[PDB]
């Protein structure tokens, strides 16, 4: 829920930097992006959001 | 839409203005979703279609 609301607020502020947030390679988190970690988490509402 | 709800209160033919604005709005929504350009635009503009609706 925190992930969904944070993506929501990112989308309310700026769509472009939200895109840069999602496609980002997380160097600490095993060089994977937010999308792969989310689909690992099976979390449906995160992927179902308009931005992603 | 804040300007539009203001201009609906002033002038005559208000019932006509509500219907025609509803026509021009929702049609402009679904035609813009043919291009699906930043959908945020489309569902907030259908939101205006229920507002005038």
């Amino acid at each position: 829920q925190l992930a969904v609301e944070l993506l929501d607020q990112s989308y309310k502020q700026d769509e472009q930097l939200a895109m840069k947030l999602l496609t980002y390679e997380l160097k600490n988190w095993s060089n994977a992006t937010c999308l792969q970690l989310a689909v690992a988490a099976k979390h449906r509402d995160f992927i179902a959001h308009t931005c992603s | 839409q804040k300007m539009a709800l203001f201009f609906w209160q002033h002038g005559e033919e208000a019932m006509a203005k509500a219907l025609v604005a509803c026509k021009l709005c929702k049609a402009m929504a679904h035609e813009a979703s043919e291009n699906d350009m930043v959908d945020d635009i489309s569902q907030e503009l259908n939101h205006n279609s229920r507002d005038f609706g």
